[PDB]
């Protein structure tokens, strides 16, 4: 049996479990995370990380295999994040988190040859004054994963991840911005594309938006989404270079917005077309239509 | 300066901010737009979610940028 080592949950640590196992899953972040601490057989965050990983991203080698992650979480207690051992977080927060910790540990590196982690992309920001038709220049930020707002569900209407995607980079109207040609304030064209893909992509699909009350609202909505997924029509430039990416795991969260859980759907590691459905300390073989159903909330995707 | 702030349904808002303040003082006047209280914010630019306590000084945030806002799902 192909299954991997579940996770003790030693106090509503599910945000960090669901997180490792998808993270393991993604076979482009471990060989960086080997190379990039091979240096130090010339304490770190990436040294701890790995040991994880390399573990969770192999069968395990014991019947029920049970592994226990809170020794990351107390380095991340000791100089990264503070919170308590017990309360619940968002495992995108962590995954921040974790994505800053090596960008400062690889910026104090002395091997500086190697290359940034794969999750690290850059998006382009274009505006142009709709007064006087002036284009400001291109505006280049990293990133480390795409934040999707989810849109207005209708009965009957799919709700896909492509729609999401093509919604990030829709064109929208800025209005009260400075234009440098009108001196001026006016109203902006503002638009987000993809100039440098990562190699490991993680979407976040906002399942917490704001009501017109006053108060955060669950998004339940089922999104749509495949396993292959082709990036070419969200690039900035008309690069000729094809982006396909091919998914790896799946972080999802049941419950509201105070409580809930975090669950993992991940492929099977070849000592592959096979996937598990992990929760915390319990692994259990899944099929690939149980996790195409699954209410996505971190996609992680590996470019092929 | 002048910032902007893509929000949580992707309208991006336009801010007016000093180098010298605080993202609490910013959260702050995300605030005053979309009503988020700022304990309830994350601020996200260049792939680092933005501490409270530091200003826009320390992360280099300059003339133009674009911060992005996410709410906190625990679990
Ligand atoms: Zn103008």
């Amino acid at each position: 049996k192909g299954l991997v080592p579940g996770l003790v949950n030693l106090g509503n640590t599910c945000f960090m479990n669901s997180l490792l196992q998808g993270l393991s899953a993604c076979p482009a972040f471990i060989r960086w995370l080997e190379e990039f601490t091979s240096q130090y057989s010339r304490q770190y965050l990436s040294l701890t990380l790995l040991h994880l990983l390399k573990a969770l991203s192999c069968q395990e080698v014991t019947d029920d295999e049970v592994l226990d992650a809170s020794c990351l979480l107390d380095v991340l207690r000791m100089y990264r994040w503070q919170i308590s051992s017990f309360e619940e977080q968002d495992a995108h927060e962590l995954f921040h988190v974790i994505t800053s910790s090596l960008e400062d540990e690889r910026d104090g590196s002395g091997s500086h040859w190697k290359s940034q982690h794969p999750f690290h992309g850059r998006l382009t920001s274009n505006m142009v004054c709709k007064h006087c038709e002036h284009q400001s220049p291109v505006r280049f930020d990293t990133f480390d994963s795409l934040s999707l707002s989810i849109p207005a569900a209708t009965w009957g209407h799919p709700l896909t991840l492509d729609h999401c995607l093509h919604h990030f980079i829709s064109s929208e109207s800025v209005r009260d911005v400075v234009c440098d040609n009108c001196t001026k304030r006016t109203t902006f064209v503002k638009q987000l594309k993809l100039g440098k893909l990562p190699q490991c992509l993680c979407i976040h699909l906002q399942r917490l938006s704001w009501s017109s009350h006053g108060t955060p609202l669950k998004r339940h909505e089922h999104v749509q989404f495949n396993e292959d997924l082709s990036m070419d029509e969200y690039k900035y430039h008309s690069n000729a270079s094809t982006y396909l990416f091919r998914l790896m795991a799946v972080v999802v969260h049941h419950g509201d917005m105070h409580s809930g859980h975090f669950v993992t759907y991940r492929r099977s590691p070849p000592s592959s077309n096979q996937w598990l459905w992990v929760s915390d300390d319990t692994v259990r073989k899944a099929s690939l239509q149980e996790v195409l159903s699954s209410s996505a909330y971190l996609l992680f995707y590996e470019r092929v | 300066m002048q910032i902007f702030v893509k929000t949580l349904t992707g309208k991006t808002i336009t801010l007016e901010v000093e180098p010298s303040d605080t993202i609490e003082n910013v959260k702050a006047k995300i605030q005053d737009k979309e009503g988020i209280p700022p304990d309830q914010q994350r601020l996200i630019f260049a792939g680092k979610q933005l501490e409270d306590g530091r200003t826009l000084s320390d992360y280099n945030i300059q003339k133009e940028s674009t911060l992005h806002l996410v709410l906190r799902l625990r679990g």
